[PDB]
DNA sequence: CAGTCATCACCAA
DNA sequence: GGTAGACGCGGACATCAAGCCCGCCGTGAAGGTGATGACTG
RNA sequence: CUAAGAAAUUCACGGCGGGCUUGAUGUCCGCGUCUACCUGGUUCACUGCCGUGUAGGCAG
């Protein structure tokens, strides 16, 4: 996934060069996802108790 | 899918801040709806952005 | 309810098979359970979200299903008109970030259990349902 | 010690959420101490109303998967955790780490009682399975049935009363029901045997077990070789640190009846051999046997050699 | 005037 | 609704040169212990 | 009487742009398949024949 820096950045180390250009630069992440197929609309969930 | 309930967070630490946020969002909703947002999303659906 | 009660007594056999169907939409995103992985990937070529899978299937943890089943407590003394929460000692809720049923307002599980066993001070019936629900839930206690 | 007449197969035991640490120096498959504790917990609830005994367990282990994850930049693992509830001030609790794994397991029991001639053995099989399906196999629950509701019933057969030809067909008919598993036995003679390879260095013993479950490589006089089995370090009992305490002495004990020691683990060795490699299936069974006075507590399997 | 309950700095490659 | 009885040999398989640049990799929560300090019934 | 007994990980996202794979070629060569015979299957267990009702001369 390509994204943007969209968090509260830390002004603890207040840099007028890095934390303003890193807003402009992207953010590359790797996640998981689970979809239904394009021809399925019903989710089935089964367990025992 | 268009879900709704768009001001209530799903994870929080405070309760006073949660009530303040929900009454702020209700202040937003009960004098103007989502109509200015909804017709802009309907524009971006209507053309093929 | 009579069958689950006759199973909780210890008298007859009980084994349920629960299936749930949920029409959502074509090709939509379903949400299986995400497992806590504390401090994984000190390299920045990492993986942020990791979903839980039993063998070639998306899955939900068992403790989450049990947490869904024991949302029984309506009797908590902070503000009872907000929905049933899960049965807990110091009866708390992690999404809300707040512990209802606080021992300064003497209605948690330790106070009521000690008054109702050691001192025979019986609480109200509604707090007694909470005290028994912590015994169906189970726990680990000490000195 | 006492060889049983009939063996009791508990065919499919798909169990979930078992413990996977099992000692301070191992991880993976749980300790067989859990299995012999499970069979004596069957003894205290079923074996007295059937007037039988159940001493040994055939640990077979068809499947295995652990709730672990491979991190980035590392070739090690970590464990997937649970999220514990909050403290009473609303803050988040600390983290205690419990490894966790699912299993699929077959079992082979050993009967010794008068109920085998007071009853049909199908009564023993049905009652033992219907009670053991309400217990916890290692640290986690025992699951009910599914699409696999066809191997649900048991079997039981003797070995003394019968012919001595087609018992090969009988035990290899049993082996048709535990065919994809790898049995687990006690192979502690090789821990003695790998001291002579280190007898040129020292008569020490604590680093010998840490030599066999890995890939040792030197260069040409690359050195890879066939390891002589599926040899793994298992835990094998408890050794006493502290003398035996009278049952009212130790503060915060589970019981006010039994005496208590403070102990710690001792480590042996095992192998994940297929059940074909051993002729008689009664060789595999694990037994508790420990002398009380000097505090050595230990489990192993006899009759393997 | 004495138990007890929330907070407080104490450390720490 | 018929058997019957067999299936070949030899020989060979291409050379040349080349493989991209640029920016970026998220945040929050996951501490026990005495020791007064405030409360204290 | 089982390192026994207990547990909610939550949430968000633009990978993107460009492009000549070229050129050449002999698959040659040979072969005896050989002999043998009786459907009126019932090409419907009966077609079509004086009464549509159970006895009959016909192309048999």
């Amino acid at each position: 996934v390509r994204g943007t820096i969209s968090n509260r950045l830390k002004t603890k180390d207040r840099d007028p060069a890095k934390l303003d250009a890193s807003i402009q630069s992207p953010n590359l992440q790797t996640v998981d996802v689970a979809n239904l197929p394009s021809d399925a609309d019903t989710l089935k969930v089964r367990f025992t108790l | 899918r268009v879900l709704g309930g768009a001001g209530t967070p799903s994870a929080c630490n405070d309760a006073a801040y949660r009530d303040k946020l929900l009454q702020t969002v209700a202040t937003y909703v009960n004098d103007q709806g989502f109509a200015e947002l909804a017709r802009r999303y309907a524009h971006n659906l209507a053309n093929a952005r | 309810a009579e069958l689950i009660a006759s199973g909780l007594s210890g008298s007859g056999h009980v084994l349920l098979e629960v299936v749930a169907f949920a029409r959502i939409g074509d090709g939509q995103e379903v949400f299986p359970s995400q497992e806590l992985i504390l401090d994984k990937g000190d390299k920045k070529g990492q993986k942020s979200k990791t979903l839980y899978s039993v063998r070639d299937a998306a899955a939900i943890h068992s403790q989450k299903i049990g947490n869904a089943l024991r949302t029984i407590d309506t009797w908590y003394p902070d503000e009872d008109g907000l929905g049933p929460i899960a049965v807990e000692p110091y009866g708390s809720v992690t999404s809300q970030g707040k512990a209802y049923r606080q021992p300064k307002q003497k209605l948690d599980f330790y106070t009521l259990l000690d008054n109702w066993v050691l001192r025979d001070e019986a609480p109200a019936v509604e707090q007694q349902h909470y005290v028994i629900a912590n015994l169906i839930r189970g726990g680990v206690f000490g000195e | 010690v006492t060889d049983p007449e009939a063996l009791l197969l508990l065919p499919r035991l798909s169990i979930q959420n078992a413990n996977a640490i099992s000692s301070p120096l191992t991880w993976g498959f749980p300790s067989p101490g859990a299995f012999t504790g499970f069979v004596h917990a069957l003894q205290r609830r079923v074996g007295i109303s059937l007037d039988i005994e159940l001493d040994g367990v055939g640990i077979v282990c068809h499947r295995f998967e652990a709730q672990i994850s491979q991190p980035a930049g590392k070739r090690t693992k970590v464990f997937n955790l649970t999220r514990n509830p909050l403290n009473r001030d609303g803050s988040t609790a600390a983290i205690v780490e419990e490894g966790r794994a699912h299993l699929e397991v077959s079992l082979l029991l050993g009967v010794h009682g008068d109920g085998l001639d007071d009853h049909p053995a199908q009564e023993i099989a049905r009652q033992v399975q219907e009670q053991a399906g309400a217990m916890r196999l290692a640290g986690g629950s025992i699951l009910p049935w599914c699409n696999e509701r066809f191997p649900a019933p048991n079997a039981e057969l003797l070995m003394l009363g019968g012919s001595d030809e087609q018992r090969r067909k009988n035990q290899r008919r049993l082996t048709r029901r535990l065919l994809p598993g790898f049995a687990l036995v006690s192979r502690e003679a090789l821990l003695q045997q790998h001291l002579e390879t280190l007898r040129t260095t020292l008569p020490e013993a604590t680093t010998l077990d840490a030599l066999l479950d890995l890939c040792r490589i030197n260069f040409e006089p690359w050195q890879v070789r066939d390891k002589p089995g599926w040899l793994v370090p298992i835990p094998a009992g408890y050794n006493a640190l502290s003398p035996l305490y009278l049952p009212g002495e130790v503060r915060n004990a589970r019981d006010r009846e039994t005496p208590l020691r403070f102990v710690e683990n001792l480590f042996g060795l095992g192998e994940w051999l297929s059940p074909h490699r051993v002729a008689a299936l009664s060789d595999l069974l694990w037994y508790h046997h420990a002398e009380p006075d000097k505090g050595l507590y230990r489990w192993s399997t006899p009759r393997f050699v």
